[PDB]
């Protein structure tokens, strides 16, 4: 599962998931065109056309002006309060919100799992300032890059 | 530190991915069609976690406007019956008879694109949304160790499958971290998205050469399923808070309890993860099948404790 964001510089922000939901797929490559098919078989029970009940790309808007987009990836609801209660609600820095340690239970950094256990996921997120500066930041649990001019 | 711009600014689990949309929005590209071009360059740079293969999910937020969603997942095969599934007690993982739902990303890009067009008053040629992602495929990415690492610890059980050793396996193997890793077939089929445009994935050429693998694989889906299939525009679940709005995109069955966790909303150290007992009285509120918008600050006060 991967997400991804984009703010251009007119202010459309986007943010995006895209999977196969599991390593792999299916493991069956379609022939001759390099496409592993995706494996949702857990989206229906046992007692055609049905379409799946589903993943939660994330933005906000700000009262003084900012847009966010953000998402998680890997873990994941406990993620989302974490970025928002710290970012949003305590005005930790947009990047130490994402890295400070979280909690499903919880990271050595503060029952207590590695110092950066990649069971609390992989976050990233991009705010936009009324004054037209982008922000975008990475997860230290991974090796996302934040890429911007 | 926080990497801080002025123009334009993409996220991505890797750089090869951030710098392809990078380029679109240098080259006067919008963010939409930057973000499509990076869908396809995360698709040959991270094929074992991500692909034309699956599904995809759009957030938007416009400049001045609502935020508009795009739920590109697709439905199951029409030869996807409850009796093809005999007496299994589950849906198989691996294998042709897993790979019965519709996939659906490329239909998330042909969407957004249309509301690029919209919403920009231009947009580029699809041949360049896609040029990266080409290039990579016949000229190879450098192998992440994710991807070498999952290869390994997958082998002896997707060794088999239709398309897989010869897709993924080098010498039989997994490849090594840091190798040139090409993928000529993937190439082919991005250049046909090219000449035939993204659409051709489910009513073009492409779509029937998809077709055609599908029957002789024995996999539930059929050319119909295809062609019948659009990405879904549903409304965000949106939560209004005392800082502003904030939307996710989840059925009201599914998303309730993380927009609820939220409004929480007097909180400016342990105390802050305890505060997890507001995920405790949520789960609560939500307890028929998958059943809306409560989530006001008239309805979660009740938090008080």
């Amino acid at each position: 599962t991967v997400w991804m964001g984009v703010v251009d510089n007119s202010g459309l922000a986007v943010s995006f998931i895209q999977s196969i939901y599991h390593e792999f797929g299916s493991g069956v490559v379609l022939p001759d065109t390099g496409i592993v098919w995706q494996n949702r078989g857990a989206a229906f029970s046992l007692d055609p056309g049905k379409q799946p009940f589903h993943l939660n790309p994330a933005a906000a808007r700000l009262n003084d002006g900012r847009v966010m987009v953000y998402g998680s990836m890997g873990g994941q609801p406990q993620t989302q309060a974490a970025l928002f209660t710290r970012y949003i609600l305590q005005g930790v820095p947009l990047q130490e919100s994402i890295s400070r340690p979280r909690w499903l239970k919880l990271e050595g950094r503060f029952e207590v799992l590695a110092d950066f256990s990649e069971a609390m996921g992989h976050a990233g997120a991009i705010v936009r300032h009324p004054n037209g500066l982008l922000e975008g930041a990475t997860d230290p649990r991974s090796n996302g890059a934040a890429a911007g001019y | 530190s926080s990497n801080v711009s002025t123009h334009g600014m993409a996220v991505a689990p890797h750089h090869l991915a951030s710098q392809s949309a990078l380029a679109i929005l240098r080259e006067g590209g919008s963010a939409i069609e930057a973000m499509v071009a990076a869908a396809a360059a995360i698709a040959v740079v991270y094929p074992h976690m991500n692909g034309l293969g699956g599904d995809g999910f759009w957030l938007i937020v416009p400049p001045e406007g609502d935020p508009i969603a795009i739920d590109a997942s697709g439905a199951a095969g029409s030869l996807a019956t409850l009796e093809a599934y005999a007496g299994q007690r589950h849906i198989p993982n691996r294998g042709p008879q897993a790979a019965l739902t519709v996939a659906g990303t490329v239909s998330g890009w042909v969407e957004a694109l249309r509301i690029s067009r919209d919403l920009t008053g231009r947009a580029l040629p699809v041949a360049r949304l896609l040029a990266d992602a080409i290039g990579y495929a016949e000229d190879g990415i450098p192998v992440t160790a994710s991807q070498a690492h999952a290869t390994a610890s997958k082998l002896e059980e997707l060794r088999h499958q239709p398309g897989f050793s010869e897709t993924w396996l080098v010498a039989g193997e997994a490849p090594r971290p840091g190798s040139r890793f090409r993928q000529p077939a993937l190439a082919g089929t991005l250049r046909m998205l090219a000449s035939d445009g993204l659409d051709s994935f489910y009513r073009g050429p492409l779509a029937e050469r998809l077709a055609q693998g599908m029957a002789a694989l024995g996999m539930p889906i059929t050319l119909g399923d295809l062609q019948a299939h659009r990405a879904r525009r549903p409304g965000p679940l949106t939560l209004q808070h005392q800082q502003g709005t904030l939307w996710n995109l989840a059925p009201p069955t599914q998303g309730l309890v993380s927009l609820a966790i939220l409004g929480t909303d007097k909180m400016a150290d342990a105390q802050t993860v305890h505060r997890v007992e507001a995920t405790k009285r949520a789960f609560a509120l939500r307890d028929t099948d998958p059943r809306q918008q409560l989530l006001t600050p008239e309805a979660l006060q009740p938090a008080d404790s």
